[PDB]
C-alpha cells in the first residue's frame, strides 16, 4: 500500500534560479498490512456399545 | 512587475506583451416588445376614423 499523494506548493514568481522552494515532494512510505489467518477444530467419538 | 527576476541579466522594460483586437460583453438584455403588436403605417402628422 502507497502513500497518499500530495500537497504542493505555489511559485510566489518574485525570483529566479532554481530556487523554487518546492516543500521537498516526499515520497512518504511504502507499507504493507499483515494478513493473520487462524485455526479453528472441532472432534467426536462413537462407541460400540451405542 | 516586469523587472523581477532578472533572467539571467538582459530584461525589458513595461508594456511588452502583445494582446488581442476585438471587443466584446457577457451580457445584453431581453427585449421583445419591438417585434409584437404590429405597425400601422401613417403618412401624416394624425389620423382619424369613426
Amino acid at each position: 500500500v502507497e502513500p497518499d499523494a500530495g500537497k504542493a506548493t505555489w511559485v510566489a514568481a518574485s525570483t529566479y534560479g532554481t530556487d523554487t522552494t518546492t516543500g521537498e515532494e516526499v515520497k512518504g512510505a511504502l507499507k504493507e498490512i499483515h494478513f493473520s489467518t487462524y485455526k479453528l477444530a472441532a472432534k467426536s467419538f462413537i462407541t460400540d456399545e451405542t | 512587475a516586469v523587472n523581477q527576476s532578472s533572467s539571467v541579466e538582459v530584461s525589458s522594460e513595461s508594456y511588452e506583451t502583445i494582446f488581442s483586437q476585438r471587443i466584446i460583453r457577457d451580457l445584453q438584455k431581453e427585449l421583445v416588445v419591438g417585434a409584437l403588436f404590429e405597425e400601422l403605417p401613417m403618412s401624416s402628422k394624425i389620423l382619424t376614423m369613426l
